């Protein structure tokens, strides 16, 4: 497919602690780079052949042509996944991040502010 | 990966056909030179270029 646009909040990222994963973050974040770093490069396109040049010039002849059609025919498959549980092993977590932990964590917020409203008097 | 294939094929033939230049001029020169000889007339030849010498040369 063609780019996924997933920015990466690498302050934030490296930190998770589900604890399983936050060593891997570390490292992940490196594996990252590494990919990053491949594809940012990797030329686009290859170049294709001039079949009617070699069409004339190859003499065990029709080699080309066979391989022109062939080769223009020939298709290719789109490599495979191997962990995309991230999709979901975000959200889930994503939960707990944000609203189990966030929602106890503003309940825990609240009662020092009103706390401070105590304290105002 | 397909292609050097064709390219040897190609490339093959051209270095053939150059190994039989090499193997036709050695040999075609071989053969079709020795008998020419029996010309005097290559010395007439001689002899001709040579009155377009004595003649043109001056």
């Amino acid at each position: 497919r063609k780019l996924a646009l997933k920015t990466i909040d690498w302050v934030a990222f490296g930190e998770i602690i589900p604890r399983n994963q936050k060593a891997v973050a570390n490292s992940l974040k490196s594996w990252n780079e590494t990919l990053t770093s491949r594809l940012a490069t990797l030329p686009e396109k290859p170049p294709a052949i001039d079949w009617a040049y070699y069409k004339a010039n190859v003499a065990k002849a029709g080699l080309v042509d066979d391989f022109e059609k062939k080769f223009n025919a020939l298709k290719v498959p789109i490599p495979e996944d191997k962990y995309t549980a991230q999709v979901d092993a975000e959200e889930k977590e994503d939960v707990k991040s944000c609203a189990e932990f966030l929602t106890q964590s503003k309940t825990r917020i609240q009662e020092y502010e009103k706390e401070l409203e105590k304290m105002r008097n | 990966e397909v292609k050097n294939r064709l390219d040897y094929h190609i490339s093959v033939q051209n270095m053939m056909r150059q190994k039989e230049q090499e193997h036709m001029i050695n040999w075609v020169e071989k053969r079709v030179v020795q008998s020419i000889s029996a010309q005097q007339e290559k010395e007439t030849i001689a002899k001709c270029i040579a009155d377009l010498k004595l003649l043109s040369k001056k």
